[PDB]
């Protein structure tokens, strides 16, 4: 009743989700509409059943005109569900979402796979990154800022983090790491100085 | 079946069978009717038109203007009808406290644009009606500021 | 008992709006507003999104429509009929003496 | 949506006081009422304004 394909059929993505957030927010007990927008780019980013956001909708819209897709319909509900659940147990806020999935997950890396899949190791490496957000404390926001560019440098990290330059500079010399592109490289060079 | 006399704007015409008269609303000198004293822009706000030629009981004159202009406000206001003519303003009553805006409303005081009257079927059953006419009068109206 | 009642009302105005613009197809009550999960509450402010939505369609398609008076004459109508032509006062007298 | 379309209509009161006052250059509304940050709040006091 409440949306029809007038703005189905459009090539705006992040209106249509932006639009829609509101009953995935409600559907999907979730805190604000704008978390509902993100983790709606990210589905689309996974493409669970081969579908996009425009796609989604207007199956929505059709009554039950898939025999056998509708089960994928609520497929997607159900990984949206995950996402989200994922999202609530790690407690991740609003600003580190909204860089991670504005980013595609750039700003992550993984191993053999974009982005992020939905497996063990990027749960992870969320669950790392966010311990990491809130240990560096009232700064550390501005910190994403320069994570969010590839501004993020190593005097400016260790000086975030309290610690030596020098020990900086070997961990990145011995990581290998020459400049932090992703937070594997953050993560490397994290376990080398915690090591 | 067909004449043609005047220049752009200021014309008379009849063309298929519909008789066209083009005046040209910069050509009326406006700005010369007062001084540009205590007055910086003018504008039209209404026209009334009357038709006193020979017709009685039961004839019922057509006539239609139409503005052709670049300024385009929306529709509603852009073109009028004339029935009796008999100081007809084209509307049941002459409000000016209408909440709505009357036709021919917000028009540049000396536009470019032309304004139009338009007499259908006169080739046909307006002929004779339009054979006894004699002329036509603009009561034009308007704001100065 | 209220909302029922408010429902027919907004119905109504949907029908006159209809009318108004002569136009069948534009409907705004889809109804589902006494959503029966929630004890049917919080339907005002949809009934009143559907009235903005009203309001919205009513401006937006407003045409001042150009008024235009035909008089007629009934004599001179029927004397002039395509298949049955003939005079009316005649015919009107002629009746009256039968 | 009721924000959207009230939008629309304080665009087109805007547009109708040009209009009245002959003027294209005035102008009130400039957006940014739909704070996303703040859930697309505190757009009413605005159009107030």
């Amino acid at each position: 009743p409440s949306i029809s394909e007038d703005m189905a059929q459009s090539h705006n993505r992040e209106l249509q989700a932006e639009i829609l957030a509101p009953f995935i927010a409600a559907t999907l007990h979730l805190a604000s509409p704008d978390m509902a927008r993100y983790i709606l780019l990210w589905t689309d980013n996974l493409r669970p059943g081969g579908l996009d956001i425009a796609g989604f909708m207007t199956l929505v819209l059709k009554e039950s005109l898939n025999a056998n897709e509708t089960t994928q319909l609520v497929q997607f509900c159900h990984v949206m569900a995950q996402l989200s659940l994922s999202v609530q147990t790690l407690r991740l806020s609003e600003a580190e979402l909204s860089v991670l999935v504005i980013s595609g997950f750039a700003v992550l890396g993984a191993k053999n796979q974009p982005a992020g899949q939905h497996n063990i190791d990027t749960l992870f490496s969320l669950y790392r990154f966010h311990q990491w957000i809130n240990g560096l404390g009232n700064p550390g926001s501005d910190t994403l800022d320069m994570l969010r560019q590839q501004t993020l440098t190593a005097d400016r990290l260790a000086s975030v983090m309290g610690l030596d330059i020098s020990m900086v500079t070997q961990a990145m010399v011995s990581a290998g790491v020459n400049q932090l592109q992703c937070w594997q490289d953050i993560n490397t060079v994290l376990q080398w100085i915690d090591v | 079946g067909k004449g043609n006399v005047g220049a752009s704007g200021n014309e008379l015409k009849l063309s298929n069978r519909q008789i066209e008269a083009s005046v040209r609303l910069s050509d009326l000198k406006i700005f010369s009717d007062y001084p540009e004293s205590l007055g910086n822009t003018r504008q039209l706000k209404q026209v009334s038109v009357t038709l006193p030629a020979l017709v009685g009981p039961y004839e019922d004159i057509r006539a239609v203007l139409n503005y052709g202009g670049s300024i385009v406000m929306p529709r509603g206001c852009s073109a009028i009808a004339l029935s009796h003519g008999v100081n007809d303003s084209g509307q049941f009553m002459l409000d000016f406290n209408d909440s709505r805006y009357l036709p021919f409303e917000g028009i540049s005081v000396n536009d470019s644009g032309s304004l139009t009257l338009s007499f259908p079927d006169a080739t046909d059953r307006q002929k004779a009606l339009l054979e006894s006419l004699s002329d036509i009068i603009l009561h034009i109206r308007y704001t100065i500021r | 008992q209220f909302f029922d009642l408010t429902q027919s009302f907004c119905l109504m105005a949907q029908e006159a709006l209809r009318r108004e613009l002569t136009d069948n197809g534009v409907t705004f009550i889809r109804g589902g507003a006494w959503n029966g999960t929630t004890a049917g509450l919080m339907a005002g402010e949809t009934l009143l999104l559907n009235l903005a939505e009203m309001e919205k369609v009513w401006l937006e398609r407003d045409e001042r429509a150009l008024e235009v008076t035909r008089t007629v004459s009934l004599a001179q109508f029927y004397q002039a009929l395509s298949s049955d032509n003939f005079n009316l006062t005649e015919k009107l007298t002629q009746f009256l003496r039968e």
